[PDB]
């Protein structure tokens, strides 16, 4: 779909919020990290026009900056199922995600994300897009069973 | 009216056309908190830009979306014009045409993108990317000279006769600002000051802005540094701790005339001035050594006028005349002179229309706009 | 023959020029008892100076002269190294030329007055004041590479190409040992286990040195640490009491990697290291690249350099050969670099002599010292 | 046996007459350490020459002794010299006939000069300064032809019918590759690439030799890079990263064609050959049309013979057949020639002899050279 797609290496890593604050108890932890995935997917500048004005497109609709379009495409996608278009766009946008050149780093910083901010605390229950994303960074699935804790308490 | 946003690598100066000076003139940083949580209900913000960023400076991140000129950071580069339309100017983008600044030798990109942005998220009925040393010239109300432009991102000079540019003979270095204040906290651990989040590079910006000046003559001013503590001078930081600066103060300028205090291989900027200049025309050499014009943040520095004086004098022929301007609104020249260009009525052709752009796409700024 | 003294934040390892190992290695400490003492005949020292205050800290309050690479209690640093000299090398410092260590960008009075003490309060001959990073590199026995020394105060990068180094390159960085000392401190309390003072910083930098390592990967060894208890490792304190450590093992070390958990806002060692060759010229990037070397005890983690190698694999082109150079002899590679040094011939004429001293008084270091 | 020693702006090519190709090619650099110290023991030298420069380009500032054919650094020229007697060829100048080439219409002192230095410094046996142009048509094994010479430094044309130069005709351009090299760096700003020091300008002429090619038709190479990407070709740079370069591969040898490119008021080199042979007599254009017989390393590039034959056909009238020659070894031509020449026996006696030399001084050069 995206041929000749390259993204700016290390573009992402200036996004990624301090571990002290991914523990605020009014932290974003699905905003945030969607910021993360839409910065380290820029198309980079060596990218042919076509292909940057495509997948502009394509991240813009499902990544946007407005909390506004962001909310409204959260609650868009609840009922997926009656939105081909954007089970389109999601798949599409997941297979480039798993492509990316650093995808590992990504699921580095996705899981960061998980076992600080709580951002997979929802298990299976996860929003489309974000469950895509994370789909797409970690091929599996295994972050729907959320991260392992200490449980300090009863400890030999 | 038309909106005129100097959107430089460390200040935004924004404003309407036809005004003496911008309405707005805040920082060109978004910064994000760092610390933790921990009290219902005053922490839902994230990210702040400008002055409050500034201002709640101690607890966040602060990151400046313009680097050398170049936007880097486009999503927190929308955030800085969202600010400044709607909060700091109180206007409605669709509603006015924005002239808009940029650096020359620039990526394409750059302007292809923020082409992109003013008409497609803010509606601009019509936009112009003008260079930020022509629109100089227009400040000081010449028609030739050569610009000598250098802010926070980059340094550059436009040689332009009888208004014409002689673009072969542009010159950029990325050694502006900010790399001064790099330097300057860099040295300042030599006096045991440490400075080292983003929140003190701040204040380490203030004490340049505030101490550092150009030595007429470097070696003797190091003598002098030496031998006497007559240069010292004392900064009290926002905590009450008071800290002294000697040699300091001039060194960290002469950085712009010795580039290799950074590890540049690059000339100082009396020598690029003077090569921009033997790189144009024979003809025009004489006109460009009597009109050299600074502009600019950077040229803001006690002395810097004189020793660009005394530096292309001893570079050019014995028989020309070098005359450095350095107008008091330095700092404001370039909006100024845009806020000149966007009211002429002989420029409200070359706008490019939200019309043209459709047709045209991004692309369309490189044909419209120099 | 010289003597080579590196000073160090944590340890003073001090010896002859031209040996393979230091002589004398002991803690940086100056302890002062806390109680009243109080027999006749007993306790007539006012204080105790390495070893033997280590051994007798049950009843001392132990302090560091130096903090951080910089020597903050010159009273208590004179007497260190007169211990060093006279009670553990035993030798008249009056016949031996002495080399010092410190680390780049330290205040400069910090090696103004190692000069001032050696020449007056101890008369040595001639001394010189060498970059820790650069010896490293000595020891090594390579003339390009990227030094990555990490001590107890100090972890600061020099990259060196052919013998030459690029001094606005270097990255400085406080937070080494002593930093994962008081964190792990901090993480011990989430268990019963509050040594909360200052009485026993020393027993958990034990624990550190004996059960920490760097994890290859975090969250996997998180996942594992919360899951199996299979991590988990018994100390046993002075007391004969136990203390069983779980997922703390390789949390103290990873403030090395995230600087945050101990409220730093700079980046970690891995992208410090990238950035350092990010900033030389792009030319000497691949031959840095191959010889990233290591030096320093806080780099003596199990798993750091592989740890390393993989994050900066991560951060450079895939094209580029990233190769970790770790010694067994990290930890005392600087002082062998320093008599590698010492004892080159071509090195004889680069002291700092008596007669140059006085004829110029402190200021000749920043002369003749890098 | 004689030496032939064709030190052009860019590159010097060495060797023994009579060979097939020259035995030591290597740059006309001089390189200096600009950084600091700081190993010692350390095989450093104070300047280096030639490969060694090259080696360690990124620890050096690199400085060409010659400039658009102009020698402008003596002394660099002299170790340059010495590098290519001694630690290239590995030969005794004074016993050896050494033969040198330049470009026509060169300042008469640098001809002096180059003789003084051979017989008082190298006290070479003889010497003898060639045109470049002319040994290109023994290369070719021609009488007749009009040799276009573009280099490093300069492009000349110099037409020559049965052996006969019509010196009113020569034509010289100080438009050569290094200029388009500077402009290949200026155009690559435009997708975000920035190379500013002298080493990276290394990079950017390796990037122009084997990327960039001349364009049969511009305006259709222009519209096909602006429709599609086919044209686009990455380059992977000294530190693994891959700059992709688009319409900039072929913009860059079209200043050759179009000077305006540079702010140069000057015409392609296909209206300066044009120009040449329309200052011949007519009655040998014809001959001149069909002998245009290119050399030097700037008319290496793909497509530049088919792009001469195309626009200089458009210039001549139609019944005219216009043949351009350029032989593979173009590049080497120079050098060919200059070994042909100095073989003959027939050439024995035109040497300037050392005798000759200390009786009529460094004027004899003028006299009994071109
Ligand atoms: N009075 C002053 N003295 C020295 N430097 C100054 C002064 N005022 C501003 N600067 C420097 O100039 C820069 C801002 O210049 P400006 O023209 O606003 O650049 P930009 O257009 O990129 O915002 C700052 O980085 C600051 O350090
Ligand atoms: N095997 C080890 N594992 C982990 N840390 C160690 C080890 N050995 C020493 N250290 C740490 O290194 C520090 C001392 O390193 P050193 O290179 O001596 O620093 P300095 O040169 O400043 O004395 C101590 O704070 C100690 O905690
Ligand atoms: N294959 C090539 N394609 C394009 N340019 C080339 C090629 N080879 C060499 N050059 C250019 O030619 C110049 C060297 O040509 P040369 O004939 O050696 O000049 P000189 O005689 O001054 O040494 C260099 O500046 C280089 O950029
Ligand atoms: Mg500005
Ligand atoms: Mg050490
Ligand atoms: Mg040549």
């Amino acid at each position: 779909p995206f041929s000749g797609l390259k993204f700016k290496q290390n573009s992402f890593l200036s996004t990624v919020p301090s571990v002290t604050n991914m523990h605020s108890m009014h932290f974003d932890a699905r905003e945030t990290f969607l910021g993360v995935i839409r910065k380290a997917l820029e198309p980079d500048t060596s990218t042919p026009f076509p292909v940057r004005r495509a997948f502009d497109g394509l991240r813009a609709e499902i990544l946007p900056n407005d909390t506004i379009k962001s909310a409204a495409l959260k609650a868009q996608c609840s009922d997926i199922d009656k939105h081909p278009e954007l089970k389109a766009k999601m798949e599409t946008l997941k297979e480039v995600i798993t492509h990316h050149p650093q995808k590992e780093k990504l699921a580095e910083i996705a899981l960061q994300f998980a076992r600080e901010a709580g951002l997979t605390r929802l298990k299976g229950e996860t929003d489309y897009v974000l469950s895509n994303v994370l789909d797409g960074l970690i091929g599996d699935g295994s972050w729907r069973a959320g991260p392992a804790y200490e449980s300090y308490l009863n400890k030999p | 009216t038309a909106l005129v946003c100097d959107n430089g690598s460390g200040l935004v100066k924004a404003g309407f056309a036809g005004d003496d000076a911008p309405r707005a003139v805040f920082p060109s940083i978004v910064g994000r908190p760092r610390h933790q949580g921990v009290m219902v209900g005053m922490g839902q913000k994230d990210s702040y830009v400008g002055d409050e960023a500034q201002s709640k400076r101690g607890i966040l991140t602060l990151k400046y979306p313009i680097e050398h000129g170049i936007i880097t950071n486009w999503d927190d580069m929308e955030k800085i014009w969202h600010h400044t339309f709607y909060n700091e100017l109180r206007v409605a983008p669709e509603e006015h045409p924005t002239l808009l600044t940029e650096a020359p030798l620039n990526p394409k990109a750059n302007r292809e993108k923020m082409t992109q942005i003013m008409f497609e998220t803010f509606n601009v009925p019509a936009m112009y990317v003008a260079i930020q040393a022509v629109l100089s010239l227009y400040a000081s109300g010449r028609t030739t000279g050569i610009v000598l432009d250098s802010g926070d991102g980059v340094t550059h000079n436009v040689p332009i006769y009888e208004g014409y540019a002689l673009p072969h003979a542009i010159m950029r270095l990325d050694l502006a600002g900010r790399d001064l204040t790099d330097y300057l906290m860099k040295i300042l651990t030599e006096r045991g000051y440490s400075f080292v989040t983003t929140a003190e590079r701040e204040i380490v910006r203030d004490i340049k802005e505030k101490l550092c000046y150009v030595a007429l003559d470097f070696e003797n001013e190091m003598a002098t540094a030496a031998s006497s503590s007559s240069l010292e001078k004392s900064y009290e930081l926002p905590d009450g701790q008071v800290i002294t600066i000697g040699n300091e103060r001039f060194r960290c300028p002469e950085t712009l005339f010795q580039p290799s205090f950074i590890g540049m291989e690059s000339a100082g900027i009396h020598e690029t001035t003077y090569n921009s200049i033997m790189k144009c025309d024979i003809d025009i050499r004489k006109d460009l050594y009597a009109n050299n014009v600074m502009s600019g943040g950077t040229t803001m520095y006690p002395g810097i006028a004189d020793r660009m004086q005394k530096e292309i004098t001893a570079l050019a022929p014995s028989t020309m005349k070098i005359k450095i301007i350095a107008p008091p609104e330095r700092k404001y020249s370039v909006w100024i002179g845009g806020s000149i260009l966007a009211s002429l009525s002989t420029f409200q052709q070359m706008w490019i229309t939200k019309q043209e752009y459709d047709e045209a796409g991004p692309s369309i700024v490189h044909r419209k706009c120099f």
